[PDB]
């Protein structure tokens, strides 16, 4: 199985410098793009950048470019990612997540970091939450500002679930493709530019929040979330 | 799978 576990929760203080690490293990580590995602509270998630171990090369979201640096170790399979000149904007959990042809479906458990563009894709969540008893319906949607169809056929718009106290979770992948592990009660679906993710018989383990994403192109966005929860 | 870009 794919493992990646990241090192553990820092307390730090303004003005410094921190450097997390995420073990890769159970696949080729030079094979596959790593992303980073932070998770701030009040602001869903956000893509920082991603790093080919193979190649040494990066890319990072323009919001990131002097905060964020990513870097990889071959000998030990591990990323890194060093944080300068944090600030209370910095306080949040960063995830690291292996890309697999597009999809984000191995996750780390996280690391918590607690601090004492104009034509970027717009991911839009219409609703805050959804409030359901278990066995009903849900519907959940989600707009992209410009359409994720690509020249190949595929729409490349993603469904997450973070359960509580969870790392992120892919369910859907390039629109309606149901990923591995997740049970058939999940479908997606959509026109390129809004999509609609489905989940028939609502239970606890579905209690969480969904997030849509684009992986088109850079930076990879997120939608604003949102909370399932039981009445 | 591109060396320098994750992007399909």
């Amino acid at each position: 199985e794919v493992q990646l576990q990241q090192s553990g929760a820092e307390l730090v203080r303004p003005g410094t410098s921190v450097k997390m690490s995420c073990k890769a293990a159970g696949y080729t580590f030079t094979k596959y793009w790593i992303g980073w995602v932070k998770q701030r509270p009040g602001h869903g998630l956000e893509w920082i950048g991603d790093i080919h171990p193979g190649s040494f090369y990066s890319n990072y979201n323009e919001k990131f470019k002097g905060k964020a640096t990513l870097t990889a170790d071959t000998s030990s399979s591990t990323a890194y990612m060093q944080l300068s000149s944090l600030t209370s904007e910095d306080s949040a959990i960063y995830y690291c997540a292996r890309d697999y042809y597009t999809n984000y479906g191995d996750w780390g458990q996280g690391t918590s970091v607690t601090v004492s563009g104009g034509s970027d894709i717009v991911m839009t969540q219409a609703a805050p939450s959804v409030s359901v008893t278990p066995g009903e319906s849900v519907s959940i949607s989600c707009r992209s500002s410009k359409s994720l169809l690509h020249r190949n056929g595929n729409t490349y718009l993603f469904w997450f679930l973070q359960r509580p106290g969870q790392s992120p979770q892919l369910l859907i992948y390039r629109m309606s493709n149901l990923a591995s592990g997740v049970p058939d009660r999940f479908s997606g679906s959509g026109s390129g530019t809004a999509f609609t993710l489905r989940i028939s018989r609502v239970e606890a383990e579905d209690v969480g929040v969904y997030y849509c994403m684009q992986h088109l192109e850079y930076p990879y966005t997120f939608g604003s979330g949102t909370k399932l929860e039981l009445k | 799978i591109n060396y320098y870009t994750s992007e399909p």
